[PDB]
RNA sequence: CGGAGAGGUA
DNA sequence: CTACCACAACGAGCTACCTCTCCGCATAAGTGTCAAATTTA
DNA sequence: TAAATTTGACACTATAATGGGTTAACTCGTTGTGGTAG
């Protein structure tokens, strides 16, 4: 996005960089998931081969 | 003020005037259900619509047809509380009076021959408890709201999915309501075509030609016609303008007399303009221009009678030729180009076999129903019956208004299924897409996306058993006899009460109450699930649906939502967000006109929000009038930018409105991150309410509307004066004002006391007002479980220092010291119910008495003379609550006890112990006894002193209701005859029940009084049959189980204290676990002597971003500061003027607060009461996103007399030595999480084993073996580990022999294994075998 | 491949344990396999020692009492 | 032909339509008793209790010879 | 089987297996009773499908729905899949002398030591305070110890310290991603319901204390003790097998 | 046609209906010949 | 003692 | 004759633990002899 | 065991009845057909 969120957490947030801020926030959190189980089956592959 | 807010006022430090009240925040699953239930004739909502939906219905020949009239709710025989134990669903009786017309078949419309009517029973609809929830089977159960697609037309494109191409696809879909779809697509070779409920792929013109279309007609509905003119063996066009944009000229542009294109050039703009200044219209051509080009009309000669060339085939030299030596000299030919005009209708015709209708018929019929042998009126049929009939299509209404809006027409209504022009449109608006003229839809926008309540899909699933029950009836009617038949013989009631009963148990969206706190009640009504029937599921959903749009500004939370695999399917509903009458979402937003803001609210749905242009919530005004500054940040079409103050056209009605209940409720929201928050506001509906509910020193305002709207305290209908306040109900005398002449004025308010929860937590009702209070409408008279004076109150509110302490606090890990468990601040209570059920085994019935063989009077020193505990006894574990007893069976019986068992009598050793105990670890007193029985057996002592008991206590209370009833009735009446005459005296010497007789002249204040009498009368019959049904009701038997006698249920009581394991949070997202109890000496103690009762770790705060604790910590300290000050006050007892004054100076302490108290209007008593709330600290509001600021804690800091860093200097406790820094001290709110170390740990020696495999079983209840999973198998691998691996595989699972040699050795002393084959491999074996391959363990 | 190279592995019971048990079931049986259980899984299915760490001497011992006699 | 055909397909059902054969003569009891608990919800508006179906259904049954008749 | 309520729980296998024998039973029935050809070419055919949707139900065509209206488990689903025989019961399996509870922090231990609860201690060691009671001659009977341990005298809380002393236990948390995911603690009797780990294990096992859970399980025989105290050891594996680097650091 | 279907039900269908119904005197005769 | 569905924790 | 592409079909998706509720749903016509396995003394 | 009796099995109903209900309809790699065009 153009506009970056100036304001740090000391002085706090208003509506609209509060709101652009989840969108990262939801995108780690389910990237979280999602890599930990293609890891788990890529281990479990690894495993049987050797 | 109120005064309910005049004992306690909390200061608000919001600057923001609120114009708009938070909404009553139960609205969208009430209103849904009252439009189900209640009769709407014009706008058909629920049953209603249904009904007409269905009825009138004919026979296959018409001779005889049902007609509706009405419905009616029959009144439900047991109450909530009732069917709640009891465990009955509360429903209510339909009765539908239904009219059956005959006709004759002799005359052409007889229609009058017979008629009968009556009222026949159909289903038990269940009905909504006043808080929006519903009882079945006696548990308490919530229906989520969906968030679906909504029906109409969708235009997508797939962004480039074929990788060697690159292009990009282009797909239309109609969605219907109910119904079979409709896809038009288009491939990598520019061709359109059609996928019937996503079944296979044909030419799209089969469709075309299927609605009675052929090829010309076709070609004129898509290609626009260009005329080329033969004329002397010369060829011109008619050309208009506007048609050679971005091609190159073939041949020469020319005219009658002028030259105007070259070779080799491309006809710019500036050329075409000069052709319409020049206006010219026939433009002459060479020959070779026609070849490429495309027919539009067939041609046939009128002489030889055969077609030289059909529509849409290529035009080449030969074919011009002949038809120019035939005698045509006016040829028809498609308009076509690369970039805006482009040749696909005439593709797809190329590539179609299809020749007419019924061939297309024939290929229809053979995709949907292949392998099938096709004819004529079965594909007309399956034609008719995919798209244009009532039956088997509908939009319901909704699917045309989004369709007509993506069509850009103009009326929102039309017929309810498919038509010609529909198709067409849709169609040609897909042309257009291609083309390059338009834009795709967006799926996640919230202008596709409807809200579909509780009342839509009770009504869907009710006229399914309708369509059922009308499919038997109709078919039953058709052969059977028409006379005698009444129309309710017919009718059967099954299907209905299986529908509505299913969809009402067993759906994924009447899901299970979570109320272990009114805040998770409150957020669990207000959630939208995406997935459930006609959904998305998690596996159907990736990061384009999970992900925050937009358009959720103001509908849908972005930071309420589970954290695990549901991260984006489980949404919560905004504050102010309401619901469209179609069932979009839609927010309030302020007016402007001219630069004003305006009170005036209008509701804008997600579609309309992103035309106009939108003000910013923390946008400052001017006295109500104008904005401050020039340039307002604003939001339009989904971004934000700036603009000028006249361009704007609404504003946010308040900064709370973006987030939703839940995460409203966290002090200093800005300041947190957004993960911290999301934990917080996930964490802070798992809080047990704790023994003494205490308030929160820094709240936002919200709490007093969420525990009010969530319907758990015991709000005053009716403004008065209490007259009688018991801990178990309250009497209150209503004022004058807000009485009906024809009731007495008195209002009983009955409190909840003890009742067990759905997660097993206590349920009380505490009054909060004392005797003589005058108290209006709206007030709070008992407070629930988490409720203090009608303020949400979660968790405690403690001291803590923000310092590492010998390593106790790690990571996360929480230090309490020992004040906190004296005080019992943590101490829940559990009320657990067991269950005992005497079942009718095969040789005799289960036998409950205190004749238990094998045990002594140590256990049965607690058991009554029919063996069932005494209420009160405490119990521990292992103890015996009922002595069931049962027999165990000529199996299980040896020749030993079998010769003494018909010697010394049948009752000697025929049974066994089968009696209830207690888990292991649970403990606790006994408070209740429920004794069901079957109708017919006669029970025990115990169970007819237990409905003796019940049938006192309800003619007691009930007795106590018509007392203080008619001693109001009586009080009113006295009131009115001296508000006529003068009496005082002569109404005391004469009995207070001889108050009826007395009177004078008639006039209306008689006839009230008359009024009175009557309803005096009334209120003692309706006592009379309200006390008779009452006992007729508790004396008969329930219906249970088939095959069970009684069922006994008892109730345990424990009183859980914290300990280490017990997990903590406070409403920050910082959660732990307690890892010592330590003793209150060694605290780090300030310098007054006052030791911190929790020690936390500070580097949770750099790390997970969650900087509001502190905030929130300064906060508490400078409130408990204030507070600590009029405590000293108070306690020396100084004066009243001086506490006033100290009070009002602490109150207008802000800059620009939005509040403004006086205490000159508060009398000396409100001042003191005020003054004794406060004494435990000042509770203050901050509200989110506008909240306090460093500055105002600051000076509320300064006028408590603390310093103003926040940071004081601790001494610490073992030693007596000052810690090197100062140390972050404060008052924060922490919750207790329902996450128990009594219920988490668990361990097993040696139980129970499954049947096939024969591995021990799994689970805490069952007592079960932890699993060992293979992760774990390939560690022990790696380590080389051999023998614990095989001693994990063999005798410690499923080897029978293995095992139980593993336990006769141990018991023996010796370690050693003997090792065999698991169980597990002879059934894979087994099963392998089964297969029909042969496998064995070939030896050598 | 990782997934082929094991699915190719002379052992069909580890390759059945893994992925695809139907083919490589039908695989074995058509061809009328043996498997010798020389890999860790097979004697982790079956129930022996594994032939690694202490119990690999065990195996040895086994196979030098097979190979001689 | 009708009725041979009907009887066939009837007497088919009373034997593999569950996973435990009943007799045919039970069956035709379970049907006698299906009908008339239809009957008489349809009569009552509510299902009928076990006594009421002693009543209704014949003049050998009582409550525990149909109580045994419910599975 | 049956179940409490009086009502049977039976297996899909019975139902192919009845459809199998039902359509078999009619086939052989119209074979001897000399029907046409169309109505045993559709008895065959039936029979087929009976015999396919019996060996795998999804794989010819339709599945065979049972009366919840969802697919039947065949035996080829039975033998391959997440839930079937191989990866559940042969692979991993559920263990007895195993225990599971929340973790809290213990700075005054060792790093081969672990801070067991008293009640967990007694009910995993249980058959070896059966045979320590026997044989010193406190107990006549193996019901006698039962009941003994079951009342929990102070003798009982003795000998359960004599047993424990030297004797390793296995400490475990899922997702076991690498092999120090697994280790053998020396145990300390502890008042409380918690097991109290070092807070330098705490990198090795990626554990944290903010409600983390692990399970505990106990070697029988010698050879499985001496497996622990010479190769399971935390005093042994201290540097990591990824790379040759130490991974008790402080934290 | 005799290709691309699995449903017996179908098949069976197909196969039954390729045979003419019978009047009120064929089975007459139908019945005189048996 | 099974299997499904819903929810929660790490 | 055979090198080549686009469709159809099939098999795959961390781990462990805890709690709760559900599973013979709308449908259906009765008699009549003959054998026989469980039931009283 | 002789005898009783409720269960269990099988055989038989004579107007004309003539083609059935239905569900729901990501992403990726590998294999095998089914043409395709020169
Ligand atoms: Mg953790």
């Amino acid at each position: 996005i153009e506009t970056p969120i100036t304001a740090n957490f000391r002085e706090g947030l208003n509506v609209l960089q509060y709101f652009i801020s989840t969108h990262g926030a939801r995108k780690g959190l389910a990237d979280t998931a999602l890599k930990t189980a293609n890891s788990g089956y890529l281990t479990r592959r690894l495993v049987d081969v050797a | 003020y109120s005064y309910t807010e005049k004992k306690r006022i909390r200061k608000d430090f919001g600057k923001r005037p609120q114009v708009l009240d938070v909404p009553y925040l139960l609205s969208i699953q009430l209103d849904s259900f009252q439009k189900f239930i209640e009769q709407d004739p014009e706008g058909q909502y629920g049953l209603e619509a249904a009904f007409r939906s269905v009825f009138p219905i004919q026979s296959y020949s018409g001779n005889s047809e049902l007609q509706y009239v009405s419905y009616r709710l029959g009144e439900p025989v047991f109450d909530v509380q009732e069917c709640q134990i009891r465990g009955v669903t509360y429903s209510a009786p339909l009765r539908v009076k239904l009219r059956l017309v005959i006709y004759e078949r002799e005359a052409p419309e007889g229609t009058v021959k017979d008629i009968k009517e009556q009222e026949v029973y159909m289903g038990e609809i269940p009905l909504m408890t006043d808080n929006g929830t519903f009882v079945i089977n006696g548990t308490e159960r919530v229906i989520v709201s969906q968030l679906h697609r909504s029906p109409g037309v969708f235009f997508d494109s797939d962004k480039g999915k074929t990788h060697s191409s690159g292009k990009v696809l282009y797909n239309a879909r109609i969605i219907p309501y109910r119904g079979s779809w409709l896809d038009f697509e288009f491939d990598p070779k520019d061709n359109l075509f059609v996928r019937i409920d996503r079944r296979r792929k044909l030419p799209a013109t089969i469709i075309l030609r299927a609605l009675n279309y052929t090829t010309e007609q076709i070609l004129d509905l898509f290609f626009e016609k260009v005329i080329f003119e033969i004329r002397d063996n010369k060829l011109q066009m008619e050309l208009v303008p506007e048609r050679l944009r971005g091609e190159t000229a073939s041949f020469d542009i020319e005219a009658n007399g002028k030259v105007y294109v070259e070779k080799g050039r491309r006809i710019t703009a500036r050329h075409i303009r000069q052709l319409e200044k020049d206006d010219v219209k026939l433009i002459e051509v060479p020959v070779e221009y026609i070849a490429g080009k495309v027919v539009a009309k067939d041609y046939i000669d009128e002489s030889t009678g055969e077609l030289i060339c059909a529509a849409n085939m290529e035009l080449s030299l030969d074919l011009l030729a002949k038809l120019s030596q035939s005698g045509h000299k006016r040829i028809e030919t498609l308009f076509t180009n690369d970039l805006d005009h482009g040749p696909y209708i005439s593709e797809t015709l190329r590539v179609d076999p299809t020749n007419d209708r019924l061939s297309a018929l024939v290929e229809i019929y053979r995709m949907m129903r292949p392998g099938e042998p096709p004819t004529r009126e079965a594909a007309e049929s399956l034609f008719e019956n995919l798209f244009f009939s009532e039956d088997r299509y509908d939009l319901s209404a909704v699917g045309r208004m989004k369709f007509n809006r993506s069509l850009l027409r103009e009326e929102i209504e039309g017929s309810g299924i498919l038509s010609k022009d529909d198709i067409i449109d849709v169609m040609k608006k897909l042309i257009d897409i291609r083309n390059g003229k338009g834009e795709v839809d967006d799926i996640d926008h919230l202008g596709n996306r409807r809200i579909r309540s509780v009342g839509e899909m009770a009504e869907n699933q009710f006229r399914v058993g309708l369509v059922r029950v009308e499919r038997a009836v109709k078919e039953r009617l058709s052969l059977g006899d028409l006379d005698t038949l009444m129309p309710q013989d017919m009718i059967n009631a099954k299907p209905i009460s299986a529908a509505v009963k299913e969809f009402f148990g067993s759906s994924q969206l009447s899901q299970f109450m979570d109320q272990n706190n009114p805040l998770s009640e409150i957020t669990h009504k207000r959630r939208i699930s995406a997935l459930g029937p006609g959904g998305l599921t998690r596996e159907r959903a990736g990061f384009e649906v999970r992900d925050v749009h937009p358009t959720h500004y103001g509908r849908v939370c972005p930071i309420e939502t589970p954290e695990g695999p549901n991260i984006g399917l489980i949404n919560s509903l905004s504050v102010y967000a309401q619901t469209n009458e179609y069932g979009f979402l839609e927010t309030p937003y302020r007016k402007v006109t001219d630069g004003v803001v305006t009170d005036e609210i209008h509701y804008l749905s997600a579609i309309e929000e992103g035309n106009y242009v939108i003000a910013q919530a923390n946008s400052n005004l001017d006295e109500e009038g104008h904005f401050v500054e020039d340039l307002v940040t604003c939001r339009s079409k989904g971004e934000s930018s700036l603009f000028s103050r006249d361009q704007v056209d609404y504003m946010d009605v308040s900064t709370q409105q973006v987030v939703s209940v839940g995460a409203s409720l966290i002090p200093f929201l800005e300041h947190d991150d957004a993960n911290r928050a999301l934990m917080g506001a996930n964490m802070q509906r798992q809080a047990v309410p704790t023994l003494r509910a205490d308030k929160p020193l820094v709240g936002t305002g919200m709490e007093r509307a969420v525990a009010v709207d969530s319907g758990v305290t015991a709000v005053a209908k009716r403004g008065g004066v209490v007259q009688y306040v018991d801990a178990s109900r309250i009497v209150i005398k209503v004022n004058e004002d807000e009485m009906y002449p024809g009731e007495a004025g008195i209002d009983i308010y009955n409190l909840t006391k003890y009742t067990r929860s759905n997660q097993n937590t206590c349920i009380n009702q505490m009054p909060c007002v004392s005797l003589g209070e005058p108290v209006e409408r709206g007030d709070v008279l008992a407070d629930g479980p988490s409720t203090d004076l009608g303020e949400l109150a979660l968790g405690q509110n403690m001291r803590v220092a923000f310092m590492p302490w010998n390593g106790y606090n790690f990571e996360d890990s929480i230090l309490v010291s020992e004040r906190v468990v004296q005080e019992d601040r943590f101490t829940t209570i559990h009320i657990q119910e067991l269950a005992c059920v005497s079942r009718d085994t095969k040789l005799g019935p289960e036998e409950i008495t205190a004749d238990i063989p094998n045990v002594g009077e140590a256990a049965l020193s607690k058991l009554d003379e029919s063996g069932i505990v005494y209420i009160g006894a405490e119990v521990t574990g292992g103890d015996i609550l009922v002595g069931k007893v049962t027999p165990k069976g000529e199996t299980q019986l040896t020749p030993e006890e079998k010769l003494l068992r018909a010697i010394f009598g049948e009752k000697a050793s025929d049974v066994k112990d089968s009696s209830l105990r207690v888990p292991n670890g649970v403990s606790g007193t006994v408070i209740d006894v429920q004794v069901f029985t079957r109708d017919g057996v006669e029970k025990d002592k115990r169970a007819l002193e237990i409905e003796e008991m019940q049938l006192k206590q309800a003619k007691k209370d009930l007795s106590e209701e018509l007392q203080i009833l008619e001693a109001g009735l009586f009080s009113r009446i006295r009131a009115v005859l001296v508000a006529g005459g003068v009496e005082a005296e002569k109404l005391d010497k004469l009995p207070r029940d001889r108050w009826l007789e007395l009177g004078l002249t008639d006039e209306e204040k008689q006839n009230q009084l008359e009024q009175l009498a009557e309803q005096y009368d009334e209120l003692k019959h309706e006592f009379e049959k309200k006390l008779e049904a009452k006992r007729r009701k508790i004396t008969q038997g329930d219906d249970l189980a088939p095959g069970v006698l009684k069922i006994v249920k008892v109730y345990l009581a424990v009183k859980r204290r914290i300990q280490p394991g017990d997990k903590m949070a406070g409403r920050h997202g910082n959660k732990g676990v307690i890892s010592k109890i330590n003793p209150i000496e060694d605290m780090p103690y300030d310098e007054n002597g006052t030791p911190v009762d929790i020690v936390l770790n500070p580097l949770g705060v750099p790390s997970r971003m969650n900087i509001g604790q502190i905030l929130e910590t300064h906060l508490g300290m400078a409130a408990k500061g204030i507070g600590d000050k009029i405590n000293a006050m108070l306690k020396q007892q100084q004066e009243v003027a001086k506490l006033r004054e100290f009070i009002q100076r602490a109150y207008d302490l802000g800059a620009d607060v939005r509040q403004k108290v006086d205490l000159s209007t508060f009398s000396d008593e409100e001042v003191m009461r005020l003054a004794e709330n406060l004494r435990k600290g000042m509770p203050i509001a901050t509200p989110v996103f506008d909240g306090a600021k460093e500055a105002e804690i600051k000076e509320l800091l300064k006028l408590g007399d603390l310093p103003t860093s926040g940071q004081i200097r601790l001494y610490d406790g073992r030693t007596g030595e000052q810690f090197e820094r100062p140390v972050t001290v404060g008052y924060m709110y922490m919750l207790k999480l329902n996450h128990l170390v009594d219920d988490k740990m668990h361990a097993r020696s040696t139980g129970s084993y499954s049947l096939v495999t024969q591995q021990p079983l799994g689970g805490k209840a069952q007592f079960g073996g932890q699993r060992f999973g293979e992760m774990e198998v390939w560690a022990l691998e790696a380590y080389g580990a051999a023998y614990t691996l095989q001693e994990m595989l063999t005798v410690k699972s499923d080897d029978v022999n293995g095992r139980t040699k593993m336990y006769k050795n141990i018991v023996d002393g010796n370690h050693q294994m003997e090792p065999g084959m698991p169980e597990s491999f002879n059934v894979l074996l087994k099963e392998i075998r089964s297969l029909g391959i042969n496998i064995e363990l070939e030896d050598e | 491949g990782i997934t082929k190279a094991s699915l190719a592995t002379e052992s069909f019971i580890s390759a059945a344990s893994f992925q695809e048990t139907t083919r490589v079931l039908t695989e074995a049986a058509v061809a009328g396999k043996r498997d010798e259980l020389r890999g860790l899984k097979e004697n982790v299915i079956v129930g022996r020692l594994i032939p690694a760490g202490t119990g690999y001497a065990y195996h040895q011992d086994r196979m030098r009492r097979r190979a001689a006699g | 032909a009708t009725w041979w055909i009907r009887q066939a397909i009837t007497r088919s059902i009373a034997d593999q339509a569950r996973t435990i054969r009943i007799p045919v003569h039970m069956i035709e009891t379970i049907n006698k008793l299906n009908r008339i608990s239809r009957q008489m919800l349809q009569e009552m508006g509510r299902e009928p209790t076990p006594e009421e179906l002693a009543e209704r259904m014949l003049m050998p049954e009582d409550k525990i010879r149909k109580v045994l008749k419910i599975a | 089987v049956p179940l409490d309520g009086g009502r049977f729980a039976t297996s899909d296998l019975n139902d192919l297996y009845r459809r199998v024998i039902n359509r078999n039973n009619r086939l052989k029935r119209l074979l001897d009773l000399a029907a046409p050809d169309i109505i045993v070419r559709n008895e065959k055919r039936m029979l087929q499908e009976a015999v396919d949707a019996l060996l795998d139900n999804g794989r010819r065509g339709r599945a065979i729905t049972g009366s919840n209206k969802r697919p039947l488990k065949s035996l080829a689903d039975m033998i391959k899949g997440k839930q079937g025989r191989f990866r559940q019961n042969l692979l991993g399996k559920r263990v007895d002398y195993s225990g599971r509870s929340v973790i809290t922090v213990g700075p005054y231990l060792r790093l081969h030591q672990c801070g067991l609860p008293k009640k967990m201690a007694l009910e995993l060691f249980k058959p070896f305070i059966y045979g320590k009671l026997e044989l010193r001659g406190l107990a006549t009977t193996i019901k006698a110890a039962k009941k003994m341990v079951e009342r929990e005298e102070a003798v009982v809380w003795d000998i359960l310290d004599e047993v424990i002393r030297e004797h390793p236990v296995l400490l475990n948390r899922a997702p076991t991603l690498h092999r120090l995911g697994i280790q053998a603690f020396e145990p300390v009797l502890i008042e409380g319901k918690a097991i109290q780990l070092h807070p330098l294990v705490c990198a090795a096992y990626n554990a944290d204390f903010d409600g983390d859970q692990m399970a505990v399980h106990v070697p029988l025989t010698l050879e499985a003790q001496l497996e622990a105290r010479a190769l399971m050891m935390s005093t042994n594996n201290i540097l990591s097998p990824a790379n040759g680097e130490p991974i008790i650091v402080p934290s | 046609e005799i290709g691309r279907t699995t449903d017996p039900v179908r098949m069976y269908m197909r196969e039954m209906g390729t045979v003419e119904l019978l009047t009120r005197e064929g089975e007459i005769d139908i019945a005189k010949r048996i």
